[PDB]
């Protein structure tokens, strides 16, 4: 984590880490590469919600996956968004578990097994063939798709017979990889949900808003028993917090009238003083719009 | 007489902005898919043989496909030639550029291709604000692939039976022809063969997948690995496709893979990142705006929308919208300017308000003389109109004054 | 413009005395006041 | 601005001809309008 | 418009592919870029175009030491041996001058 | 010790835009304990049982 000292350019800052980490990447381990971090920080954790299913019906494997490729695309987008994370659920994962009894009974390394792995779960295509006039772009299918493709993964194989497929070594089921966090909805179910990361800087309660109304149009989108229910709203401080300064500039008006009006025991020039008020706030809220400030417990304090 | 104004208002036309004549305009085709590179080089020449039969055309540069730059996507048979124009003054002062034009549209022809006249400068500002090529285009939005193209299809039959426009075509998303290597896997498990070593001779001997590089100094030229062009002659050449096993076997293609012809996406257009389709309309003759409401209604009546699929007209209109509003309600603004200017001479909203009247009888003036040059209400007449208020007030200042 | 404003357009007694008993007896030796002060 | 047409005043005509011709209706008119609706308006 | 074009090739691989594995991926990862208006892009028979529109008046540079942080971000997603390359200095109104 | 024992994930199965991870492991069984371990079960290249 790189804090900056006070008054610095966010983005700046950002394009700074870029030429360091650029020098850097030669000097650090063979794979590994060190990725930059979003447009936000922990404070920019605005909206949240919990994706929980009434039927027992949905998968808490299969709850994830709506969310990290369906419901993060669709939030993601939203206009001052740094990004929508996923948080607990499960990952689905083909984890082939392997059988050792097969591996010496076929005498085949492992180092072979995850090499016949890497090879057999791909597309290519060899340009265009010209038949009847017109141009064929040529696919040639390969992904591993369908839970058998996983049991027919060529290993050792005889001419003339039997090839020894990966099924004939190992057990390949669908299971739930390694959690690294875990999501859970009071005592009544662990779920997964979703955070909504506010870029740093923008106005978290539109951000809601607009959240708020993509939520309503992709409610029609998701399976049946699955509702969402928010975690964290930041918007109703901002609302409890926003309206309470606007309670006491309107009773302390009120009340310095009335003091002054009791004063001077004449409505006009108890009023005159009053009429300072308005246009006080008036030349307040002007400069406020130019220097680039907003309305806030803090400024309408 | 403010009442004389609707006469000429009912006969003028409304475009986005004029048209700015340049020496030189592009003519791209909306041209279909399915071809070969030599078929596409012996049109670029045709083409530009009668694009350079045209009396005032001066020269013809022809392109197909893209320069190599990031800027260039156009595939091949995406025809873009640029046309050179000897000055205008040359030609014998009986035609314009819509008539260049025009001899241009009936001259060029072939079917397959519909072919769009357009201006370099323009055409390029166009494309980098809402993406359509031509000034009028619909935009179709939607989720699911075959729906938009379906409501494409309509909106390109429904388009071109309306009156101004000549060659209306829409792009046809799931329309692309592939040849499919159904790589079996067991057949592959058999001859100790991976999915990944079938795909060789499909990438290099079928294809032509550039296996490296010859080095020459500075210069670089790919090295080729290919099977010859009598493998690679058609599908059935391909089930023939000879291979040869890690243990030494003697096989053909169709032993471990079934290939079967099929179709599907010829390009995938996401415009903020929800599939596209488009639809390129031509009009020259007919008024811009006028033409997009023909077809808005043409559509609205005789083409109902599918689900998750809608619709938006695009290009030089939409970017009209925009302006409209915006220019709209500058007048409020210009009023109370002027109005407020005025309150300030004589501190009486008498004489301020009636010198302000002045001006409603300006736009009647102005807005006859557009009539009688058959010029268009445009984001430039709009300036034009703006401008007058504020000397029309200074004519209606000076007669109060004195 | 308040005073373009101004222009346009009892209890005190009695406030008055009471401060008014304590000023006089506060000039009848103001060092005390301030050592008052002070303290 | 608005006759001679050569390179480019095919747009500054459009904002040419408004003016011109809306500068003849509003000085023609306020010539007869603007002592008519003023006597009109003090009496 | 301030636009800068994201082009990258992923030799012989169906549009389908290259829209799910590189298009896609780029195109909703770069709607979320400070400044930005539009995301044109559209996958092709082994070739990637993703152009990104900004709002009016912001910096052509920034812009692009904007768009460069997050191609940053996106590289470890996207496909093996693809690289997501930055687009030139310019756009389709800077083809200035041509010769044969 | 990295697969087996653990759980290493050799590559990832792709379905369009989705993503899921590929596992590659010895059965809870074999890696149980600090001495389920020590028993942990080994094919050499000279194909020897160790």
């Amino acid at each position: 984590y790189v804090i900056f000292e006070d008054g610095t350019d966010p983005y700046w800052a950002r394009s700074r880490v870029l030429e360091y980490l650029n020098q850097v990447q030669g000097k650090l381990p063979a794979g590994v590469s060190a990725e930059l971090g979003p447009d936000a920080t922990g404070v920019g954790w605005i909206y949240e919600y919990a994706l929980v299913d009434r039927s027992g019906k949905h998968d808490l494997a299969d709850l994830r996956s709506l969310q990290d490729w369906f419901l993060k695309y669709e939030l993601k987008t939203i206009p001052d968004v740094a990004e929508v994370a996923s948080v607990g659920g499960v990952v689905k994962e083909y984890q082939v578990v392997i059988d050792p009894q097969r591996l010496a009974q076929y005498g085949i390394s492992l180092a072979e097994v995850k090499s016949a792995l890497d090879a057999s779960n791909q597309e290519a295509g060899g340009s265009s063939i010209e038949l009847a006039e017109a141009e064929y772009m040529v696919r040639a299918s390969g992904y591993l798709q369908t839970l058998d493709d996983f049991n027919h993964i060529v290993l050792k194989a005889s001419e003339n017979g039997v090839p020894v497929y990966l099924r004939d070594v190992a057990k390949v089921q669908i299971g739930p990889e390694m959690r690294r966090g875990i999501a859970e909805l009071n005592g009544e179910g662990e779920v997964a949900g979703g955070v909504v990361i506010l870029r740093s800087g923008k106005n978290a309660r539109e951000v809601i808003a607009a959240v708020k109304d993509k939520l309503e149009t992709l409610k029609s989108s998701l399976p049946e028993g699955v509702e969402i229910v928010t975690t964290y709203d930041r918007s109703q401080l901002i609302d409890r917090a926003i309206d309470n300064l606007s309670g006491k500039l309107l009773e302390e008006f009120i009340v310095v009238a009335v003091v002054c009006a009791l004063f001077l025991w004449h409505v006009r020039s108890a009023l005159v003083a009053i009429i300072s008020l308005p246009l006080g706030l008036c030349i307040a809220f002007i400069v406020m719009h130019f220097q680039g400030l907003n309305a806030n417990i803090m400024s309408l304090g | 007489s403010v009442l004389t104004v609707l006469w000429p208002l009912n006969k003028v036309g409304g475009e986005f902005l004029p048209q700015i004549n340049e020496g030189d305009l592009l003519y791209m085709p909306s041209t279909l898919p399915g071809i070969s590179a030599a078929e596409a080089a012996s049109m670029l020449q045709k083409t530009d043989k009668l694009i350079m039969s045209v009396p005032e055309v001066a020269r013809v540069f022809g392109k197909t496909g893209k320069a190599e730059t990031a800027t260039d996507s156009a595939p091949l048979e995406m025809v873009e030639t640029t046309i050179q124009l000897k000055p205008q003054e040359q030609w014998r002062p009986g035609m314009t550029m819509d008539k260049i034009i025009e001899e241009l549209d009936n001259t060029v022809r072939l079917p397959g291709l519909a072919n769009l006249w357009v201006p370099p400068i323009r055409n390029r500002i166009d494309m980098l604000s809402t993406g359509i090529k031509s000034p009028i285009g619909i935009k179709v939005s939607g989720t699911v692939l075959a729906d938009i193209d379906a409501m494409a299809e309509q909106i390109e039959e429904v388009a071109r039976t309306v009156p101004g426009v000549a060659s209306a075509l829409a792009e046809r998303l799931e329309g692309g022809r592939y040849i499919n290597v159904e790589i079996n896997r067991e057949k592959a498990a058999r001859y100790g063969m991976t999915v990944a070593d079938v795909q060789l001779f499909v990438t290099s001997a079928v294809g032509g997948a550039m296996v490296g590089e010859t080095v020459e100094g500075i210069a670089r030229y790919p090295i080729n690995l290919r099977y010859p062009q009598s493998w690679r002659d058609s599908p059935q050449a391909l089930r023939q496709l000879p291979i040869l096993t890690p243990m030494k076997q003697q096989i053909t293609l169709a032993d471990v893979a079934d290939i079967k012809v099929s179709t599907g996406p010829s390009m995938l257009k996401t415009e903020n990142a929800r599939p596209t389709s488009w639809i390129y309309i031509d009009a020259r003759d007919r008024d811009m705006v006028s033409v997009v409401h023909d077809l808005q209604k043409a559509i609205a009546e005789k083409v109902q929308l599918k689900p998750g699929t809608s619709v938006a007209f695009s290009g030089q209109f939409e970017l009209l919208e925009r302006a409209n509003h915006k220019l709209k309600l500058m007048v409020p603004m210009t009023l109370m300017i002027i109005f407020v200017l005025l309150y300030l001479a004589f501190r009486r909203v008498g004489e301020a308000l009636l010198i302000i009247s002045s001006v409603p009888f300006a736009l009647v003036g102005g807005i006859w003389l557009l009539w009688w040059m058959g010029f268009h209400l445009s984001v430039a007449t709009g300036t034009g109109f703006i401008a007058l208020a504020g000397v029309a007030a200074e004519f209606g200042v000076v007669m109060l004054m004195y | 413009v308040i005073p373009i404003l101004m222009g346009y357009w009892p209890l005190n007694r009695f406030l008055i005395r009471v401060y008014h008993p304590l000023l006089l007896k506060v000039l009848h030796w103001p060092k005390t006041t301030l050592l008052v002060a002070a303290l | 601005i608005l006759w001679g047409t050569g390179a480019g005043s095919e747009v500054m005509s459009r904002i040419a001809a408004p003016m011109i011709g809306g500068m003849i209706t509003a000085p023609l008119l306020s010539l007869f309008i603007i002592p008519a609706a003023y006597k009109l308006m003090w009496l | 418009d301030v636009q800068v074009i994201i082009k990258t090739s992923y030799p012989g691989q169906a549009p389908q592919i290259v829209e799910n594995q590189v298009t896609y991926p780029l195109t909703t990862t770069m709607l979320s870029v400070p400044g930005a208006k539009t995301v044109r892009g559209f996958s092709q028979f082994g070739d990637s175009y993703v152009y990104v529109i900004f709002e009016d008046g912001t910096d052509p540079y920034w812009a692009r030491s904007r768009v460069l942080e997050y191609l940053n971000q996106v590289q470890g997603k996207l496909p093996a041996g693809v690289s997501a390359e930055l687009g030139p200095d310019a756009t389709g109104v800077g083809w200035i001058y041509e010769y044969a």
